[PDB]
């Protein structure tokens, strides 16, 4: 029974707990604005302010700063809950606060907002979860790699003893390309230097110089009012100087046409890659899921490689099996006492297992050393029923 | 003989399993020396 | 201004090529954003000093510093110790003599941020907003009306 | 910028607007909906954590007094009180487990003098572990505190 | 709770079993003597 | 470790006192050993390629990695990596009235990547729904495109 | 310098990896010292010069 | 240890090579380490037997 209480007992690394502090990130669809995403953060900040007054003490919303990275799509909000005495119920604990919260956002919104207890652990090491990566080893383009990523993600969901796989954050929104005919430029009498720094300084701004402001030196920037750089028809407003002392429309030499390029290009280990954050099956565990994932990435096209309690423990206790017997003959020389204490081991451990399997405890680090101590005391009691009797 | 063998930590489970074992193994040696110096003295000194 | 593809092979790639010959090193990843902002992370072996591990990486980037756009060179190039996690996040507001979410972002960054980011080996201070800067909002109609460019 | 034929002075004000505004209007902060800006301090790989955040207030203590009208500080997402409480809850158990072993020692050893040796034994053994783990580099970690109590 | 639930459980079944009933006594019997 | 840093944080002071061709050239500070160990030759048998096609592929696949993996001091490359090569003709330049300075300036103009801001810029007008990045000139790809430089 | 010794002008993209761009001259116009005369330079008054 | 990890990194480059592109090993230090260990540990066992 001891063995069965131990094999089926799930293995987590370390328990996640209430910290009086959690947070929640935002993600709007492709090419959303600062105005659109700000509306979403307002609904999120106020779900805490009106429908969570007994729990939340102070919010701190942020538009344009997700933990993916940056952009007018992204966002986040830093919650700071009221102290633990004024939060009596298990409903008032982060476990249950991020349950009806995550539920609320999924119902009454049109984008993606979640919530999570801050991993009291570290960023890495979640248990029953992985971080796959999809490298392009050959000289394939980013678009060919993206297709192989859609084929890997497809096959996993085609036959998941399951899995839960998704991309990391390459939405792939469109981009307004401008092809400048170099031939036309020289004919009308315009320098290509001038044409570039008009388009770069106008739409994207430019670091020109520094200046003084109440002691501290700051920057000087030059860009343009928003209203002359909002849509693609405003490109024609900008006229450039030409050799023959006269202006020239942008449309003269310009060409306008939309494209499809991604707004973030990951590059794992010197080569173009795309991150694939998937979790282990609800039945299986990490090493099973990862082994049943390298076999799926090996079914992709050519020029498409990959890269990624403890297995530690198996060997740890192996040295515990040796030093015990030697310390059990350092004062108890016989080959009778060295096997006597070898039985208290599962006497105590059966119970340690039993208590953790009864309530909602798991095989984490605390239980793993709470097992060591269970064996330590076990030796004490037994050795007293030996050292005395001998 | 069960603590320090397992106190050979590894990976992100470094000071994780290490610190626990040594903290209690140091505690064991200190408990033994106290049980060979203080507890023996205090007991002879004044138990009855 | 630089789009995601420009930064991916004008700042990113140039470093990645000239980012080698460092003692202890598992891997390096990268993120070439469309905001025109790249960030390369290098994870080392556990127990390795963060002191020397930082120096080796930034005394190699320096060799690829002259192989970078001149706008990028005068832009903020930083090499620091990561933690992908905040701890103290000190909000600062106004009540009486009211000021905008930009007047405060400036005064925070022109009084405290310079100090905090140095005091007791602080890894990387974040600024929620931005410091002030002499801003100029060019008009295209008015430039051609007088015959001019940026 | 220019002076057209009839000596009409073209200024930079005429061709465009000029205001002292943000260096970067990408991110904006709203403390409980109200406009604001703070500081998101992240740790330096291998920093002292609590010691760092205690010195965050040390440096920031001397900025407080010279703030303008209305400019006040507030504290969201903070790590400090979780350190303070886990110490206070573990040291709470230490004292409980002592008081409780003193009762089990009195119920068997009716001698009041006899229920003191074990009550005065382990106080010294714990202090020894603080002297040993300090001598090996370890601190009062969440881990080494359960190591005392376990 | 993650530490104590694990230890408590084991200590109940460590002693109440060892000291009494099951081995920690049956051992020396069939280890010291049994065949040698 | 430190002996390297001291030497290269002193060279850096004389870096601006160097020819600008030298600055963009490879300046390196590494650990010497005047002796190789593993010298891994790489050849071709089936799909045959020259002693230059191989020097490129070795330097565009493995050399970047090997020179970083397990504190490798200084990787040697037997040949060279590929580079857009141009073999100027003096007769043809005078036949059209030209110099290599006109050819260098032609590639420092057409062969370049530029930062083009974005629609729905950093500070927009409250009401805009779209935000997408603009593309500018691109760094040339093929030998054919370097042939069509006007 | 660009003719006989070459010159690092700019960078370009080649199957992902950024490489260099060089400009020099065919070997046959830079082998011996009589080939120096082949190179003619532009002059202020819009004409070549040996 | 360095030259063992030379093959570790280089092991994952092997599989994505084009047609014909093979590796060969001249001037190599590895087998001199492997042999001097094996010849000295050989004597250890001899000297014990003797």
């Amino acid at each position: 029974g001891m063995a069965y209480l131990f094999v089926r007992l799930p293995s987590s690394f370390l328990p996640d707990e209430d910290q009086g502090v959690f947070m929640t990130m935002v993600q709007l669809p492709a090419g959303a604005t600062q105005e659109r995403t700000q509306k979403v953060l307002n609904e999120v900040t106020h779900y805490y302010l009106t429908k969570e007054k007994n729990n939340v003490e102070s919010v701190f919303a942020v538009n344009g700063f997700g933990f993916a990275g940056r952009g007018q799509n992204t966002g986040i909000a830093f919650v700071s809950l009221k102290d633990w005495a004024d939060r009596p119920g298990e409903e008032n604990k982060v476990e249950a606060i991020t349950m009806r919260a995550t539920r609320a956002f999924s119902q009454i919104k049109d984008a993606m907002v979640f919530a999570f207890n801050l991993p009291a652990i570290v960023e890495l090491g979640t248990a029953t979860g992985f971080d796959f990566e999809l490298i392009d080893q050959a000289g394939l383009g980013h678009e060919k790699l993206t297709q192989a990523r859609n084929q890997l993600l497809a096959e996993a969901a085609k036959h998941p003893m399951l899995t839960s796989v998704r991309p990391n954050g390459l939405e792939d929104t469109p981009q307004f390309k401008i092809d400048i005919d170099q031939e036309k430029a020289q004919a009308l009498g315009v320098s290509i230097n001038d044409i570039n720094t008009t388009l770069g300084a106008a739409w994207g701004g430019s670091y020109v110089n520094d200046f003084i402001d109440r002691g501290r030196v700051k920057k000087v920037y030059v860009m343009s009012e928003a209203k002359y750089r909002m849509l693609p028809d405003d490109i024609g407003d900008w006229y450039v100087r030409a050799a023959d002392g006269q202006m020239v429309p942008f449309s003269a030499f310009s060409s306008s046409r939309w494209e499809y390029g991604s707004p973030r290009l990951e590059r794992y280990n010197g080569l173009p890659s795309m991150e694939i954050l998937g979790q282990a099956a609800p039945g299986k565990s990490t090493g099973e899921a990862m082994e049943l994932m390298e076999q799926l990435a090996s079914k992709l096209p050519t020029g498409v490689g990959y890269d990624w309690s403890g297995n530690q423990a198996p060997s740890l206790y192996a040295i515990s099996l040796i030093v015990v017997f030697l310390c059990l003959a350092a004062l108890y020389e016989s080959w009778s006492i060295p096997f006597s204490v070898m039985l208290v081991v599962p006497l105590g451990v059966i119970g340690a297992l039993l208590a953790a399997t009864f309530r909602g405890l798991t095989n984490d680090v605390y239980f793993q050393v709470g097992l060591l101590t269970t064996i330590g005391l076990s030796a004490k009691n037994a050795i007293l029923i030996v050292e005395f009797a001998k | 003989a069960v603590f320090v063998p397992m106190a050979f930590f590894g990976g992100s489970t470094g000071a994780i399993y290490r610190q626990f074992s040594i903290t209690i193994v140091s505690a064991m040696a200190l408990s033994v020396l106290v049980a060979l110096i203080l507890t023996p003295a205090l007991c002879a000194t004044m138990l009855k | 201004g630089a789009d995601a593809k420009t930064v991916q092979d004008t700042v990113t790639q140039v470093i990645e090529q000239n980012m080698n010959g460092i003692d202890n090193l598992m891997y390096m990843s990268s993120n070439s954003d469309s905001t025109g902002t790249v960030q390369i992370t290098l994870t080392f072996e556990s127990g390795t000093d963060a002191d020397i591990a930082q120096v080796q990486v930034q005394n190699k980037l320096q060799l690829a510093m002259p192989l970078l756009p001149q706008e990028v060179q005068q832009q903020g190039v930083s090499v620091e110790k990561s933690s992908s996690s905040f701890l103290m996040v000190v909000g600062v507001i106004n009540t009486d003599g009211t000021m905008t979410q930009e007047d405060i972002s400036d005064y925070v960054a022109a009084n405290m941020k310079d100090a905090i980011s140095r005091t007791s080996g602080v890894g990387d201070v974040q600024l929620f907003g931005s410091q002030y800067a002499m801003r100029i909002w060019m008009n295209p109609n008015e430039l051609n009306k007088f015959q001019l460019t940026p | 910028l220019k002076v057209n034929q009839d000596g009409s002075r073209v200024l930079l004000r005429d061709v465009a607007k000029i205001e002292l505004g943000g260096e970067n209007y990408d991110i904006i902060a709203e403390f409980n909906g109200q406009p604001a800006s703070g500081l998101g301090i992240k740790l330096a790989t291998g920093a002292n954590a609590l010691d760092t955040a205690a010195a965050i207030r040390a440096e920031l203590a001397k900025m407080e007094p010279f703030f303008p009208s209305g400019l006040k500080i507030v504290y969201p997402y903070d790590t400090t009180p979780f350190v303070k409480i886990s110490i206070h809850e573990v040291v709470k158990t230490l004292v409980e487990a002592i008081i409780l072993v003193f009762l089990v020692m009195y119920l068997f050893l009716q001698n009041f003098r006899a229920t003191l040796i074990p009550t005065i034994a382990v106080p010294v053994v714990l202090l020894g572990t603080f002297a040993v783990l300090a001598a090996f580099g370890f601190s009062i970690n969440t881990l080494t505190m359960f190591g005392m109590v376990l | 709770n993650a530490v104590g639930t694990g230890v408590m459980g084991g200590m109940v079944t460590a002693t109440v079993l060892a000291i009494f009933f099951v081995p920690v006594f049956f051992v020396v019997v069939r280890r010291r003597f049994s065949r040698k | 470790d430190i002996a390297q840093v001291q030497v290269q944080n002193k060279l850096q002071l004389a870096m601006p006192l160097l020819p600008q061709e030298v600055q963009q050239q490879g300046v390196s500070v590494e650990k010497s050993s005047s002796s190789f160990l593993m010298v891994v030759g790489v050849i071709n048998t089936d799909g045959t390629m020259t002693q230059e096609d191989i020097s490129d592929y070795v330097a565009a696949n493995m050399k970047d990695a090997i020179s970083r993996t397990s504190g490798v001091g200084d990787v040697q490359l037997f040949g060279s990596q590929y580079a857009m090569r141009i073999w100027m003709n003096p007769n043809e330049l005078n036949k059209f009235q030209l110099t290599p300075v006109d050819v260098i300036t032609a590639i420092k103009a057409q062969n370049a990547q530029v930062a083009a801001g974005q629609l729905g810029g950093t500070p927009p007008v409250k009401g805009q729904q779209l935000n997408a990045s603009i593309i500018a000139q691109t760094r040339l790809t093929s030998t054919e495109e370097f042939g069509k430089i006007l």
